[PDB]
């Protein structure tokens, strides 16, 4: 029955409510009902790593230093680049036992170069024997070892003194790997070096280091009682590596070239999958629309911000209120 | 809200208004009506999207960082590594508490605002021609045909034109 | 305030008023009063009691950290340690700082809001049958015995059967 | 704004006040005029001036520090001195960022609110003397030479000795 | 005189206030009176360390590092616990004078882990004598030495090169704490151990340490010129412990238990009382109702955090307007 | 014309404008206009450093640690206190070839300390010759040496082991800078020390530290083969240095005077000059009237704190709302 208004009308104002709307929180309330809200923290994974659009480099079998030191299963790395380098728990070393003094600091060093490409150089070692082998580090089915380090040994009844050069003449950082032997037993220091005991000192003009080997049994790992111990030295544009050596050098072939590099690596057991995502997560890809995130606090790429919070709803219209 | 309009002196929402954020619905010769008010919506929503974007920068490319996580026990420079990580995930955390508590106090004020605005800037042209009813209404004391209403729903109402009318039939 | 309310057209609030936080003052037929407004006194401390426990989560259980201060002189890593220490507890503090201007802010200017409804919400019942007095307070244009006074602090006044004394009186 | 005054119901700002910030412009039987308002000026001013001072503590003299920037690649403890400074200059980063904008709705909220409390304060004055012309200004129904409208920005004016002419002329 | 109200009324509005308000501070004023407010700064500790409600170990005389060695006047503690391990500055050794390279390490180590409790394992030194003794060392008034090491020295005219293994087939890792003795001089060296110079290698599959002494008078303390430094090791479940040496070795008699902890220690001087608390300070316990907190900013427990302000003034009020 | 107002008059509200106003964000609008707004980070240096208010050392061709090592040209800063040492990229050794482990740290330490002055003890070296000198270390015209080290050389046919002693009886940290020399042949060895092999351990009660030569040859840098490795040790009130060498020693002449300062050092490259500033970047001095700062996260003093954005408006007026 209408319409009612003579002389007469009236204007009432409003808004709008939804039949059921969302609770956020304010400085005001605990809980007040909003028309519409919107999440701020990505709680879930994509499962998977997406292989762009970063360079994704999985390990599969393979660590970061294994790869670079040349690891007989490591061949297929020898050539690679990568943004991100995934690191497999599964991974393991299969040539001849050893150990790095701050191997995290290398590991680190080499994640940041982003590349495990290797130049020779002709470096000269007189009166030794080169390329030495070993049946804990089988290149198929023969003996071997490490692609990137030269094991040096006597030649005939002599191991003399080493002292070798090497300019750096380039307008970038040079990386050297080395090591030293530690023999499992005496009958195996003089019947490889000669000398009862060896040493090894790496210098450059501004830095040295002098490393000394111990002789003695290690447990068994591979069938080998002894040990590597393996070290580095940067070289700069203009100064130039030394080495000196009676012994026990394991010596390197070449330099890796040391880059400013926004690549690095993370430990992660997601498959790798055909997807885009520009942040990576050892749980996986995430998406990065949102600014919060609570996946996880390791990341790489242009990722949300890790917080405690498992979710943060933001309000997206005014405060609902339905009849009555 | 701190304007008392959204559950204040308007008693709730309208589920019916699917047409916008704030209208207007009213009574009068030819029936009776409502319709929403776009200038007030979109200034509503125009203040909520990218509320965000004006305090968080866009999201930041971060490369190689630091271990977060350990294998062994190494001691004082790992529990440097575990308590620089910890200090800056709480601190993020507070920020991201903080933030949307603030953001959200202002996006219920501002839309209650919206609402106290509307009302004020109805009330302005109507002048003596109306009064307010108590419960977010107007009773207008003369004659509004639809075209009327609209008038004052578009800002172009000319109170003068009514003013006579309105007077003989507001006082008995 | 930003509503003017609170130290602005309420000239100072009243001492002999220890039963609530917004209350009214009246004059009538049956002499002259004072009572509480409940509501509004609640709205105002509901939102001051647990306003940190908003943003602030619960105190936090935290075990062993790094040393904080140091024997011997180190260098390197101790320097380290100190800055790290030092840039978390300038990080809190600015935080701190921070949130209780704003929080305080908030709580002054949701105080003043509610004296402000609470004088909004009076208006509204009393439409055409009052005049405000610019004080805060409404000369009422009819008898109100304390009945009537009481159904305005109740919300339940009923301007129609008022409405025509009011209107007698109001022209002089 | 939240109060809907500037950019609101008051349409634009005057360039030939250059007197104060918020004032008066008006016409009567002595012509037309303007005048600036000190007490609302000032009062938004102070809150304006050493507003940052509130929250951001004496500039504190800082002496040894850590390394910020290397010669060499070392790895570990260099990786955690950069992250650790990186971290620091993102938290102050967002800080400053969330400050200055929180500081300048502050600042925009604060001035309307000033426009809008010296309007109420106008209107309380005037009573039923005056109408609301829904842009700022009111009609006042009585004859208001310089002096009268000096003690309305005085807060002098008494209603009551106009009362009588002003209700003569408002029903025609 | 009443009631004036013959055809009007008038109803005013109002809030309280009260006579003497509190300044507090906001974003618009620096000072601005209010009804009431609250402190958000703790600055009162309790003065005293609760015994409540964590389990509060005091050191008294002994560094946490010497009760785990097992210094004769820390025997009070060898099967100890605690959450938090309170050290005096009153504490001091009293047995063979000694250091450790990276002692801090190792106290946070033991500190997290929460206990001092032993496992001896049945080591076996062949060709060696046992559980060497000290002056410098009393245990009661018989000189004795640290009951978690083992002073091995020579049996008869011989000391043969021990090479001595322990596998870890537990589900957790094994903390074991060993060392070397430097002597003074050369005529104690060979006394002592026969051999010229000694050394000592500790090792694992995938780790290695190896220690030389150096002879030579170190200043007096304690009657000796001598010195012992402390050294460790983590055996990881699966792993072994390897231990070689021609001389030298102060060796372990057993392991420790690694567990994650929330377990800690710190240095204080207030006494422990019996009160309950749930945040402990240098200053001794603190209240944590308030969420901030300028007392120190070493805490342990549920703490309020540690801010530069001594008073921070919360409005729980409104602004306070009384007449004029 | 005028007036119009017979029984009437108007009376309208406003606020003032300017004709061209600045944009400013808020949470509200990403850009809006006001009167008027105020810079909140300082983008702009000063262009040189500021010799007042603080106590500016210009190291010129020093670096702190060859002033604190007495190296020749460096002759002239050894009275010196600062409370900033400026380090300029010109800088450069020119005494003996020398490295230090852990270099960064000791100039951390010596740049807090704010001092390089020096104070002589009278140690005494029985069987040795003293002040021995090198043409890699110029001073004038004449060969010299670190004039805060002490380099012993055999006297006759004899070195014998040197076990010297300085008790610290002053109530402050004593630090010792000391050194070992690494030959570069054996022939040089004998020659200056006669053992074939030397060894340096410098003790406290609380601590030592053992160093063995490595003799060979290094690249040749200002004419040396050869080598000095610096190491320090700090003395505590009570304490005593204890000095034990058969060789290869580089001895201290006395100590520095470890204080807490408030001193650092600063690597930059532009001039100071005359003006008044209370902070200091490697860019030069900036105002600090502003609350952030853009130019430099390294700075010393009362400094803006450092963030990303290169410009932030404060609103310091009204939205502006010019006609129409
Ligand atoms: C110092 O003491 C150490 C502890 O006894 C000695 O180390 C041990 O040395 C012997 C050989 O000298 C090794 O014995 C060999 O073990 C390998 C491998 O183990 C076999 O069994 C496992 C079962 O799990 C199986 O998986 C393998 O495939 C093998 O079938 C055998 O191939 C040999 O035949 C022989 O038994 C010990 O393994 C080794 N233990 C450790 C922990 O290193 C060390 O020789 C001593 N050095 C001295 C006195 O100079
Ligand atoms: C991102 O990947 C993460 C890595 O897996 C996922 O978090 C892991 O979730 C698993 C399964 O629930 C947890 O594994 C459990 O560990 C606890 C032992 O508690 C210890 O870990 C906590 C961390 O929460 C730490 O604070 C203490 O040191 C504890 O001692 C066992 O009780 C269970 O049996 C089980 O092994 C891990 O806690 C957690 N990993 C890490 C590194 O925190 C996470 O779920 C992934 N993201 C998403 C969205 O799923
Ligand atoms: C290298 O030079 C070092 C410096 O001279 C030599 O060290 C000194 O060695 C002698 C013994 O060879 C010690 O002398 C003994 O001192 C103890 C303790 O001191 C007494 O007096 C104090 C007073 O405060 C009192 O408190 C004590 O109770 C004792 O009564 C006496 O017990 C002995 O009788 C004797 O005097 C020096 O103490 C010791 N000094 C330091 C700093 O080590 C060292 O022997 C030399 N080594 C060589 C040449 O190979
Ligand atoms: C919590 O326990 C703390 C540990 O005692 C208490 O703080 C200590 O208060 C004492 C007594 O006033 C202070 O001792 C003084 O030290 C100064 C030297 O100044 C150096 O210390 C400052 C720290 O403020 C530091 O920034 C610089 O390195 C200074 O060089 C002497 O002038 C005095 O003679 C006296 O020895 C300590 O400053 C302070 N200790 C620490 C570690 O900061 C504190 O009071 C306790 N909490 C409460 C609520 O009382
Ligand atoms: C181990 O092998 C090393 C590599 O060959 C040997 O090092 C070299 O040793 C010889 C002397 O034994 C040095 O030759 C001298 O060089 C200096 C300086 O160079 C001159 O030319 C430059 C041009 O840039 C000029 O600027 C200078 O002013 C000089 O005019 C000359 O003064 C000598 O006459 C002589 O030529 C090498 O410099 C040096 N090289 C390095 C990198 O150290 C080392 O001797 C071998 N050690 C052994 C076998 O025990
Ligand atoms: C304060 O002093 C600073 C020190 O000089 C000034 O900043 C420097 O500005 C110069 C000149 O533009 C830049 O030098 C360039 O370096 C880049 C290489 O990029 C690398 O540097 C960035 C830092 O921005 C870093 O994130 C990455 O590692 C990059 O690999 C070359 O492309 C150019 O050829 C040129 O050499 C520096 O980037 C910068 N120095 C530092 C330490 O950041 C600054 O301008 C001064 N303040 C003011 C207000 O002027
Ligand atoms: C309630 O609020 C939410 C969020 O404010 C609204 O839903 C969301 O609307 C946005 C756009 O307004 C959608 O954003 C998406 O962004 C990506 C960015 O590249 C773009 O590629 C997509 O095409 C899309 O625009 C988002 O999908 C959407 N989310 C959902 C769950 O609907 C929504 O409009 C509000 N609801 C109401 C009833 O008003
Ligand atoms: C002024 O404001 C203060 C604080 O907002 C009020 O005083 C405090 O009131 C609280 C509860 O409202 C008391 O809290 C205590 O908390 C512990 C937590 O477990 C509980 O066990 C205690 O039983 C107690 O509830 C606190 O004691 C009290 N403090 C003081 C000094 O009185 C106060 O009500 C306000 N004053 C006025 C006049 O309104
Ligand atoms: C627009 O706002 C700005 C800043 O709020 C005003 O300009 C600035 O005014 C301040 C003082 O009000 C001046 O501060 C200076 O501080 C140092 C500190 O020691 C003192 O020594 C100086 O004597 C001076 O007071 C500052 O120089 C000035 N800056 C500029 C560029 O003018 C300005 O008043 C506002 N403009 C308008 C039209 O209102
Ligand atoms: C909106 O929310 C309401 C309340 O939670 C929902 O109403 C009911 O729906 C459930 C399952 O669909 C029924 O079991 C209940 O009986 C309903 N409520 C009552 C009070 O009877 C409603 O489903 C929601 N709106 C939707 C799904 O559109
Ligand atoms: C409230 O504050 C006032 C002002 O500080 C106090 O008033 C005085 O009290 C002191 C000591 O009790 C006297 O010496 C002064 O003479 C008083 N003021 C004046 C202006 O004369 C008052 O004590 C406080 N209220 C209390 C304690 O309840
Ligand atoms: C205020 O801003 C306006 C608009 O940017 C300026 O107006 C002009 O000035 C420029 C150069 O002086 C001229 O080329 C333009 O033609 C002008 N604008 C228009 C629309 O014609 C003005 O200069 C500024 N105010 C000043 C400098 O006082
Ligand atoms: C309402 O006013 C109109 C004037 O046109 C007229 O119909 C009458 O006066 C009033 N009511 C009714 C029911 O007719
Ligand atoms: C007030 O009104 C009442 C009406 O009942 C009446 O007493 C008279 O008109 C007025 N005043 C006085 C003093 O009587
Ligand atoms: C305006 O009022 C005045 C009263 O003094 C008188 O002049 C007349 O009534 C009105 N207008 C004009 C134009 O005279």
């Amino acid at each position: 029955q209408n319409p009612s208004g003579n002389n007469t009308a009236t204007l009432c104002l409003g808004h709008h409510a939804v039949a059921n709307g969302t609770l956020v929180k304010t400085i005001s309330d605990d809980q007040i009902e909003v028309t519409n809200a919107t999440e701020l923290v990505q709680s879930i994974s994509m499962g998977k790593i997406c292989n762009k659009s970063y360079r994704i480099l999985d390990g599969r079998n393979c660590t970061l230093i294994d790869a670079m030191l040349g690891d007989p299963h490591c061949d297929a790395f020898q050539y690679e680049s990568w943004d991100l380098f995934i690191e497999r728990s599964n991974a393991f070393s299969n040539c001849y036992p050893y150990d790095i003094p701050d191997y995290a600091s290398l590991r680190s060093i080499v994640a940041s170069s982003g590349t495990v490409e290797f130049t020779a150089e002709g470096f000269t070692w007189t009166g030794v024997t080169q390329n030495g082998r070993s049946g804990a580090c089988k290149r198929g089915s023969a003996d071997s070892f490490f692609s990137r380090l030269n094991w040096l040994t006597k030649s005939g009844s002599s191991y003399p003194t080493l002292n070798v050069t090497m300019p750096n003449n380039k307008n970038f950082d040079k990386l050297y790997i080395w090591g030293i032997h530690h023999p499992s037993s005496n009958q195996e220091q003089t019947k490889l070096y000669i000398q009862e005991s060896g040493r090894v000192t790496v210098s450059t003009k501004r830095s040295q280091q002098t490393i000394i080997p111990n002789i003695g049994s290690r447990p068994l790992v591979r069938g080998q009682s002894g040990r590597i111990s393996i070290y580095w030295t940067i070289v700069k544009p203009g100064d130039i590596l030394m080495i000196n050596s009676n012994g026990n050098l394991v010596a390197p072939r070449g330099y890796f070239k040391l880059n400013t590099g926004k690549s690095s690596v993370m430990r992660s057991d997601v498959p790798i999958d055909i997807c885009v995502s520009e942040c990576i997560t050892p749980n996986g890809s995430i998406s990065n629309d949102k600014p919060f995130q609570n996946v996880n606090k390791v990341t790489y790429g242009k990722c949300p911000k890790y917080i405690r919070q498992n979710t943060l709803k933001l309000a997206t219209g005014m405060r609902n209120v339905p009849e009555k | 809200g701190i304007f008392g309009a959204i559950a204040g002196f308007i008693e709730n929402g309208w589920e019916g208004m699917v047409d916008g954020w704030y209208g207007f619905r009213y009574q009068n010769s030819e029936g009776t009506g409502q319709a929403a008010d776009l200038k007030s919506t979109q200034a509503a929503i125009d203040q909520i999207n990218g509320k965000l974007n004006r305090v968080i920068e866009r999201t930041n490319e971060k490369f190689h960082q630091i271990e977060k996580e350990f294998s062994e026990v190494e001691g004082r420079i790992q529990d440097l590594e575990k308590y620089v990580e910890d200090t800056k995930i709480d601190l993020w955390s507070y920020n991201a508490e903080l933030l949307v508590a603030l953001e959200n106090q202002h996006t219920i004020d501002l839309t209650d605002a919206e609402m106290n605005k509307l009302f004020e800037k109805t009330r302005r042209q109507l002048r003596e021609n109306a009064e307010d009813m108590g419960d977010g209404c107007f009773k207008i004391y003369h004659k509004c045909d639809n075209a009327c209403i609209e008038s004052i729903r578009t800002g172009t109402y000319d109170h003068y034109v009514y003013r006579d009318e309105a007077l003989n039939n507001r006082f008995q």
